[PDB]
């Protein structure tokens, strides 16, 4: 089945350097581009680095651009990080995610389980309604996002993702460009928008749909993720 | 003197010159089935007897209307001779370029693919252009006798023995030496080929030797005078260098003949076109 | 002789259609044509805003 | 003997039956629609130039999204296009290069291709890997597959040279249902919008509409002289059109159990190599082996206009589900997308 | 075009790249078309050159490949399917010399080689194949010896001159095979009869393509 396996991690002197390297198997890793997203201790999710099939295509945060370096081996099925002048805003744990790109393509479909980093001792700004909210099973839930520029682009396409975190475990797309639902989603979950306000409901919710709810935006690079709102029983 | 009759086919020449030129050169530009590589040589050839036929010929007529005077612009005989140089080079050249990718073709058809012929063909073609750039601006900076002192009373071609054998060699006497040889293979293989039928060899013979036959009287009487000229005393006369190059011009007019007239795909997408 | 009984037996089975009369087909025919003709783009092109393949 | 007895009795049934398509022929078509308002000249200019196939272009169809595009050549690929963008989406590599004939499932999962190799092999796009696998391969005919089609996510008809069409099952990789009775080899399928019947034309000069459920033939019809090529169901459902290497087009209504209008012209001397309606069907597409494509009116046969842009014979022909455009793929290896202007 | 546009450009441009390739490398392959009756001793040709639908064999000899496609169990009407080999670069026909006294299966009067005849019509007079080449093969070259030891030729030939000698049949049924060719002036055919070394029939068989795509190039250049 679809895996990806990252390694490297651990303790690191702050301005050390280090090579993250992610394995995947069970599908065609040619064919996926990639992405490297770093999540801080209780903090939300944060786009680090991409690189496209073929390794056409590079890009990189502000905060990453220069600092870290994103390479892939086809052959070998890896994807390589190398992290050079490690600040200690850089503990974190990262993630390997995989994303395809054609017309109905579903990107970010597939997250890795990552692995921790730790030191020793212009952009779309997307905002959630809430940190937090009660549930009970049964009930419904509407979780709402703003964004401070209009995603829908002229082509009629809302650039706009949906994720979920378990405690404990990698965040996992629920829905993509607002309007279609991900593979294997029970079909409780439904996302809604329009132009800068978007929300997705829960029909009825269930004990397993606990968990922190991110939402993201495609339009333009980088990639930022707004902050998660956790949905507690 | 026969000046109206000489005038009048000459005009007719310049004509079907460049209306000739200009529809093969729009047949391989509009017809996507001759966009292959092959064409690319035919393309250029016609593009240097387009330029033969629109700015070497008419200036060249207009000239000899008066006779050996000159009464154009200073700067216009220079470029006049540089164009007449640079195209009866490259038109020359893409003959050569022409034969040597028949002869490849033939002879190393497992080396000469459709990869290899693209990169050949293609860099024969650059060769061919900048060695008849070379060869005309080269006079501009090495010799003299452009123009007639006497207020640009003539213009011609220098006359510097030192120059004029290197260009005659680089231009004609080594591309003519290279054409017979490929060709002269070219027919030997065909010949074998064709042992391995009457009409077929006599078709191939004929082929080979009206093509020899058209370059050789065209080319090889202009530019034996033009090398004999600046080492004799001979001093030939006006009338036969005059004669010799207007021969070379109308090798541009016969070059689309030989090339485009007998070919299938050319006659037919004429005949479609008509 | 099997496949002229079943020849045969497909003959009769089709001849007993209640065929309907040709004028009264072309009539139907010709009234839906009629009704959906506005929904046709390429019969009735539509305008450059409303088509997708735009140059 | 029995054997006389039986010829009779078929020749016979044949005389009863044109007896009765006769005499149910009460008008023409021509008569009614004569006082019909002409359609007129109508103008399509190609709005894109789908390129990439390196060898003649077999076979297309059209997504029910009337987005995206599925084309297979001899080449060995089967691409698909999205024609909004001229941009490719996926392409499959085919184990058997010598594929006439391609189908795309009514969702778009799965795409179906056959050819010489005899075996129908049905490709699913959406599998959890990023790539086009095999996911059956249906096998068992006699001969060379003509067309495919899809009934459903599970159910597939097709046509092969054996003379027989044949209802597969995906998931068991059996046939369902064999359709026997004709006598030629079959050139074309046509599944009815209801879905529930369909209609194959033979080089016998014939078509026959069948059942799907009963697995039977409930209908009958001639009219063509040598060879049908193609063939289309009216969106209406009750009618259908069949392309014939006669050079000529004929229009068939299964209720009326007859040929009701015959489109020709002396200009045209060469079969006809596919055939499609417009959503409306005022408008019968038909492609022609002289290079070009014509267009008939479906009423009143007068010829529309004249979709010429192809070096080489138009092999395929196809209209989007909405009727927004019309696609052409010639042996040229270049699909050309065609729409009008107001 | 945005992020998402871009990609899906990136990746339409990687296809168009990887068909390129897949183009070219498909392009230093030989296509032969193959095609008999009565089996033609086919197996054994098939198999020298290796050493339901399309079959298609691929075998590499010194410098070349080939591509070899036997479509002889086809079984279906020539006319709808055999423009699909209108690129091949040769056709290779397989003929058993033993069919001359054989009956037809599916008849009672008309002889094999009757029927192998009027497959070589009507394959070499045909529109698609005008200007593609013939390589002719003749399998049961000992069988044949034997049985004309006592069978007459006269028995499928009466215009035959009556020679029941092996050289002088060999040579009649070779020009009866070449007088088909009614398009001599566009086309040629290669004979050969089948020998025990395999390497020589693929000797044969690479020679035959080599002079066709000579005899292409030539006429390429207009000298044809
Ligand atoms: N019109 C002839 C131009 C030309 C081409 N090649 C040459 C080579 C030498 C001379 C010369 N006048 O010496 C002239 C030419």
């Amino acid at each position: 089945d679809v895996q990806l396996v990252e390694s490297g991690g651990g303790l690191v002197q702050p301005g050390g350097s280090r090579k993250l390297s992610c394995s995947a198997s069970g599908f065609a890793f040619s064919s996926f581009g990639m992405h490297w997203v770093r999540q801080a201790p209780e903090k939300g999710l944060e786009w680090v680095a991409y690189i496209s099939s073929g390794s056409g295509t590079i890009y990189y945060a502000d905060t990453v651009k220069g600092r870290f370096t994103i390479s892939r081996d086809d052959p070998k099925n890896t994807l390589f990080l190398q992290m050079t002048s490690l600040r200690s805003e850089d503990t974190a744990m990262y993630y390997c995610v995989r994303s395809i790109y054609y017309y109905g393509s579903s990107p970010f479909d597939f997250w890795g389980q990552g692995t921790t980093l730790t030191v020793s001792s212009s952009d779309i700004v997307m905002t959630q309604a809430t940190s937090s909210v009660p549930v009970t099973p049964g009930e419904s839930v509407s979780i709402s996002c703003r964004s401070s520029k209009s995603l829908l682009h002229s082509n009629g396409n809302t650039y706009l993702y949906w994720f979920l975190q378990r405690p404990g475990q990698s965040p996992q797309l629920l829905i993509y460009r607002m309007s279609n639902l991900a593979s294997g989603v029970p079909d409780r979950f439904s996302g809604s928008g329009s132009g800068t306000a978007f929300t997705l409901t829960i029909s009825r919710l269930e004990a397993e749909d606990v968990g922190v709810y991110y939402c993201m935006q495609h339009l333009e690079y980088p990639l930022t993720f707004g902050a998660g709102t956790k949905l507690e029983l | 003197v026969f000046g109206v009759l000489i005038l009048t086919l000459l005009g007719f020449l310049v004509a079907a010159t460049f209306a000739w030129n200009l529809l093969v050169l729009a047949t391989i530009l509009r017809v996507r089935t001759f966009h292959r590589v092959p064409h690319n040589l035919v393309a250029s050839m016609a593009v240097s007897d387009v330029l033969v036929a629109a700015l070497v010929m008419p200036l060249s007529l207009v000239h000899e209307l008066s006779g050996r005077r000159w009464q154009l612009g200073r700067r216009l005989c220079q470029l006049w001779i540089a164009c007449d140089v640079l195209c009866c080079t490259a038109s020359i050249w893409n003959v050569t370029a022409i034969a040597l990718d028949r002869y490849w073709s033939i002879t190393r058809h497992m080396e000469y693919t459709l990869r290899t012929r693209k990169c050949v063909s293609n860099v024969m073609i650059a060769l061919t252009w900048a060695l008849s750039a070379v060869i005309s601006l080269a006079p501009l900076l090495f010799g003299w006798g452009e123009t007639y002192s006497e207020g640009s009373e003539e213009c011609q071609v220098s006359r510097e023995p030192s120059y004029a054998v290197f260009s005659t060699v680089g231009a004609f006497y080594l591309p003519l030496c290279v054409v017979l040889f490929v060709y002269w293979k070219i027919y030997k293989a065909a010949k074998f080929r064709v042992g391995s039928r009457e009409q077929k060899e006599q078709r191939a013979a004929l082929m080979v030797g009206i093509l020899i036959g058209v370059f050789v009287l065209c080319w090889i009487p202009f530019f034996l005078t033009e090398l004999i000229s600046p080492l004799c005393s001979c001093d030939i006369p006006a009338i036969w260098k005059s004669i010799f190059l207007w021969l070379g011009y109308s090798n541009s007019f016969f070059n689309p003949l030989i090339y485009t007239a007998f070919n299938k795909n050319y006659n037919s997408a004429f005949k479609n076109f008509f | 002789i099997a496949q002229a009984r079943k020849l045969v037996e497909q003959l009769k089975m089709e001849a007993n259609i209640d065929r309907i009369k040709v004028s009264k087909a072309a009539a139907d025919l010709m009234a839906y044509c009629e009704a959906h003709a506005k929904e046709d783009p390429l019969l009735t092109p539509v305008p450059a805003s409303e088509n997708p393949f735009r140059e | 003997s029995e054997l006389d007895q039986l010829r009779q009795e078929a020749e016979q049934l044949k005389n009863q039956i044109r007896d009765a398509r006769k005499a149910c022929a009460d008008a023409t078509l021509s008569q009614i629609t004569n006082n019909i308002d002409p359609v007129g000249r109508i103008q399509m200019r190609t709005r894109r130039t789908l390129r990439g196939h390196l060898a003649k272009i077999y076979a297309m169809h059209w997504g029910t999204d009337s987005r995206l595009l599925v084309s297979a050549s001899q080449d060995g690929k089967l691409i698909i296009w999205d024609s909004y963008t001229t941009n490719k989406v996926h392409a499959i590599p085919l184990r058997s290069s010598w594929v006439m004939t391609c189908a795309y499932a009514p969702s778009g999962n799965y795409v179906a291709c056959g050819g010489l190799d005899n075996i129908c092999s049905i490709y699913n796009l959406k599998t959890r890997e990023g790539n086009v696998r095999v996911s059956r391969e249906l096998a068992g005919h006699t001969g060379y597959l003509s067309c495919c089609r899809f009934l459903d996510d599970n159910q597939i008809v097709t046509s092969s040279g054996d003379t027989t069409c044949a209802l597969w099952d995906i998931e068991t990789g059996q046939q369902t249902t064999t359709f026997t009775g004709h006598t030629g080899d079959v050139m074309s399928l046509s599944l009815a919008p209801d879905t529930r019947l369909f209609v194959s034309g033979a080089c016998d000069a014939s078509a026959k509409l069948w059942d799907v459920r009963e697995g039977m033939c409930r209908q009958t019809f001639t009219g063509h002289e040598s060879d049908i090529n193609a063939i289309c169901f009216f969106p209406n459902g009750n009618a259908f059109a069949t392309g014939s290497d006669d050079a000529t087009c004929r229009l068939f209504d299964l209720r009326a159990d007859q040929e009701l209008m015959t489109y020709s012209h002396d200009n045209i001397i060469c079969g006809i190599t596919s055939v499609s309606f417009s959503k409306s069907g005022r408008l019968l597409l038909a492609g022609y082996d002289d290079f070009n494509c014509n267009v008939w009116d479906a009423l009143k046969a007068d010829r529309a206009g004249v979709l010429a842009g192809h070096d080489n014979r138009v092999s395929c022909l196809g209209v989007t589900d909405d009727g927004m455009a019309v696609a052409t793929g010639s042996w040229d290896s270049f699909l050309k997308i065609w729409n009008g202007s107001s | 075009l945005s992020a998402e546009d871009k990609a899906a450009v990136e990746r339409s441009k990687m296809i168009d790249r990887n068909l390129r390739e897949d183009g070219e490398k498909a392009a230093r392959e030989v296509k032969l078309l193959l095609l008999g009756a009565g089996e033609s001793g086919k197996n054994t040709i098939v198999k020298q050159m290796k050493i339901t639908g399309i079959v298609e064999t691929h075998f590499t000899f010194k410098d070349l490949h080939f591509k070899m496609f036997d479509v002889g169990a086809q079984r279906s009407e020539r006319k709808k399917w055999i423009h699909c080999f209108e690129g091949v670069t040769a056709i290779i026909f397989c003929v058993a010399l033993s069919d001359y006294d054989l009956v037809l299966a599916e008849d009672e009067e008309m002889n094999r080689m009757h029927a192998s005849m009027k497959l070589f019509d009507s394959i070499c007079n045909n529109k698609w194949f005008t200007d593609t080449s013939i390589i002719l093969f003749l399998n049961k070259k000992d069988l044949f010896e034997e049985k004309i030891k006592k069978s007459p030729l006269t028995i499928c030939y009466p215009e035959y001159a009556g020679s029941n000698t092996y050289e002088e049949a060999a040579a009649y049924i070779q020009c009866q095979f070449e007088d088909l060719n009614k398009r001599k002036d566009t086309k040629e055919i290669y004979t050969h009869f089948t020998c025990s070394t395999d390497t020589k029939n693929v000797q044969f068989v690479f020679d035959a393509v080599t002079d066709v795509i000579i005899k292409n190039n030539l006429k390429d250049c207009g000298l044809f």
